[PDB]
């Protein structure tokens, strides 16, 4: 559960940019937006199962080799 | 009928234009706007049924449309590319409005002027899906996938290239014979870096020019305001309170009372709310613009005169801003014209030749084949023409000879 | 009954003078005057560069230069006439008037 | 698998297309056509608040840009470029549309 | 009023979506020439007035 | 070689694959190398 706009004190739990966010767990790693939430955070269902919340990644990174 | 003016010199020209993408998401407790959570006026509200749930329905349809839009216009791109880290782009800059190191969030040094001249009754705002920091990683992928591999990286995997032979492809792609480049390389990096600068100094001079970005920041303030002033409206009520009220009447009367600002209230929201929509489709409109502008004047070159930029385009730079985007255009202008003798086509021995590319042109005692957009003449010659029939069916065809290179060799 | 319409800002005159530059610069200088000064060009040169545009060699207006010129007049004369002759073509503008 | 038609001849050909551009511009004052003349009616009219004001603000939004249509569509040309005094089009006439 | 002004406001609205058509067909039908085929009138496009 | 710029497939660098602009003098990075002739087996025919 995301409570839009509220700071923990007000109310596993994780302070998000969007709002205390309750039931999921935090995964500093990055993937894809599997579900959305807000000011870059995601969640999914990866695997020994509960909801994670991450930072999203916007895609692999690349170092073109120009010349 | 005789006349044609050439351009003997031209201008690369950077060109700034600005799109809105997306409003500020705002979803409102129409309980808490309607009632201020106090019973007896809930207790009203619920017998108008669906236009508690439906407004909330409709305005999470535009906060959702919000990231759609804002997802289509920056997150064109496969990969995150990245700048190498040496940049000799041919002496083109290209500093100013790739990251900028010492900017927390790594925006730009242009992507910063940008951020700083743009500038709860029930009512909240949401926060956008990507942050200003991932948009400027988007603008930054863009730019470092069109520096270091031309179009290539809207087709497939970036494929590099040395950047002069990139604009050499793109003037190549304009009518401009691709020599033309190399041959004034220095100039042209010179024109762009100071075409460059110019924006920095333009930006600066005054906010009056983001006005389409400051437009979409005011109008959803102004509409706001407006929703949060018309709780100060008695519609025929004895009070615009509702507890006040509440505390004066009994039941019966109070409840007309009441009544009356339920519907008021609710017939400012549903007419807030409407405004919205109608605002949310003129976004869109202009987020499927932008969302075309970096497919094709970002991901590759348009030949579509005047959709990209005035003058021909070359290629555009995506730089991000509050609630929208701004591409700078690079586009060729010719800029120094003379007037030329010019006939259809020429005569040799009795068969009429015509340019193969370029137009036939006279400084009045010799007679030449130029490049359409940029005076350049060459000896006209079996190569640079082809023949179609005879001497007579064409209208103002002139009489000449033709240096046919071949013959010379076969002197041998 | 409070109901007002406004002049629109440019007259009548004025979209006439616009059209009639538009137009002259279309004639004179082909695209040329959408990125530079209106460059001119000798007409059927023009015509010649255009039809270039459509994968048709710049030869094939020449040598059928006084058909193709017959061809156009001809078909002005046909809108002309059409437009003269029955109201009903301007459907998309007086829809907008109507409604 | 082997066979391909080519056009041996051409027409010219002028089709007709047209678009609207701008609205009349039309704006209301919501005080005279709600109320009229009334002065009563008119404090009344001030208990339903913003509405007013809001209205004709609308209206004139939609007033106002019925000119930068009519600018963006036609005002794209720098100079007013003057038709030559003579005719030599290679024969395309131009006299019906100028 | 406010019927009719909501209904100008939907009206206006797709009268700026046929003057952002006429805009693009002025900048590319009149000062250039289009390659995108059944933009122009049917046929391959030429030049417009 | 030189190639079409989309699909690999070298042709042999010759005056009709290419065409002259001027001295090297003006060319940032451009190299030196041979361009064959199509006419030289009947130059020497
Ligand atoms: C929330 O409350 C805590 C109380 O210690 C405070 O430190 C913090 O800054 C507040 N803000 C958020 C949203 O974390
Ligand atoms: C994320 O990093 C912080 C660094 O202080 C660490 O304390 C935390 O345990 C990490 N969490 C995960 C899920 O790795
Ligand atoms: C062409 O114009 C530029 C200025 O835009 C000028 O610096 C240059 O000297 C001119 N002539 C040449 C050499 O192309
Ligand atoms: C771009 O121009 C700026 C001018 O201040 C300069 O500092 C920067 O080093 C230049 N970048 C390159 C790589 O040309
Ligand atoms: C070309 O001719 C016109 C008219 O005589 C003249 O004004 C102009 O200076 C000439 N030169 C150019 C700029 O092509
Ligand atoms: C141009 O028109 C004049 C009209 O007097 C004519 O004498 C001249 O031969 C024409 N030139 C061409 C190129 O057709
Ligand atoms: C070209 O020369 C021929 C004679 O060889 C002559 O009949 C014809 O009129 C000449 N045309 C022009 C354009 O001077
Ligand atoms: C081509 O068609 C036109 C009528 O559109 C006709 O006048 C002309 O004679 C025709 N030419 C051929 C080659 O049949
Ligand atoms: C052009 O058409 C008008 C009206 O039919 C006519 O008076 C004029 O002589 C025509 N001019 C040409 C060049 O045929
Ligand atoms: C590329 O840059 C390097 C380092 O400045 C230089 O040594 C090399 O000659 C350059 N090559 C070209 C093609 O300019
Ligand atoms: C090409 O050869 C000439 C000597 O004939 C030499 O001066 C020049 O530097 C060489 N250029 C390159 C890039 O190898």
């Amino acid at each position: 559960v995301l409570y839009q706009g509220v700071n923990c004190t007000e109310v596993n739990v994780f302070q998000t940019r969007a709002g205390c966010l309750i039931g999921a767990e935090h995964v500093n790693n990055s993937y894809e937006c599997d579900i959305p939430i807000g000011a870059g955070i995601c969640a999914s269902y990866q695997t020994s199962q509960s909801i994670i919340a991450y930072t999203m990644s916007l895609g692999v990174e690349n170092s073109v080799a120009y010349s | 009928n005789n006349s044609i003016a050439i351009p003997t010199n031209f201008t690369i020209s950077v060109t700034t234009e600005i799109l809105p993408v997306s409003m500020t998401k705002t979803s409102v407790d129409c309980t808490m706007y309607i009632c201020g959570d106090s019973t007896e006026c809930s207790n009203l509200l619920l017998q108008y049924g669906s236009f508690c749930t439906q407004l909330n329905r409709a305005l999470t349809g535009i906060a959702v449309e919000q990231d759609k839009n804002t997802q289509e216009v920056f997150a064109q791109v496969k990969q995150i590319y990245k700048t190498p880290p040496i940049k000799d782009f041919g002496g083109f800059n290209f500093s100013q409005i790739l990251p900028d190191p010492s900017k927390p969030s790594k925006r730009s040094f242009i992507e910063d002027l940008l951020f700083n001249k743009v500038t709860f009754n029930g009512l909240t705002v949401l926060p956008p899906l990507l942050t200003d920091e991932m948009i400027a990683q988007y603008t930054s992928a863009l730019l470092a996938g069109t520096i270091t591999s031309g179009w290539t990286f809207g087709a497939g995997a970036a494929l590099q290239i040395p950047f002069a032979m990139q604009m050499a492809y793109r003037f190549n792609g304009i009518g401009v014979t691709q020599n033309v480049l190399y041959e004034n390389q220095k100039l042209i990096a010179n024109q762009f870096n100071s075409a460059i600068g110019k924006i920095q100094d333009s930006l600066s001079s005054t906010a009056s020019a983001l006005g389409k970005l400051q437009d979409v920041v005011n109008q959803n303030a102004q509409a706001l305001n407006t929703l949060v002033k018309q709780l100060s409206s008695n519609f025929g009520a004895i009070s615009s309170v509702l507890n006040d009220i509440l505390s004066r009447l009994d039941p019966p009367e109070a409840e007309v009372q009441i009544d009356r600002l339920i519907t008021g209230r609710l017939q400012s929201l549903q007419t807030y709310v409407t405004q919205q929509l109608i605002r949310a489709a003129e976004i869109r409109a202009s987020a499927n613009l932008a969302a075309t502008k970096m497919s094709e004047c970002v991901l590759g070159q348009s030949k579509r005169v005047d959709f990209c930029g005035k003058g021909y385009h070359l290629m555009s730079f995506p730089q991000s801003a509050p609630h929208g985007v701004v591409f700078l255009h690079v586009t060729y202008v010719p800029a120094q014209e003379k007037n030329f003798t010019t006939a259809p086509a020429i005569c040799h021995d009795g068969k009429a030749h015509f340019p193969r590319e370029g137009v036939f042109v006279s400084n009045g005692t010799h007679w030449f084949v130029t490049q359409r957009n940029f005076y350049e003449p060459q000896i006209i010659t079996t190569d640079n023409t082809f023949v179609s029939g005879n001497c007579d069916v064409v209208i103002g065809i002139v009489n000449n000879t033709v240096y046919d290179p071949l013959q010379p060799e076969l002197d041998s």
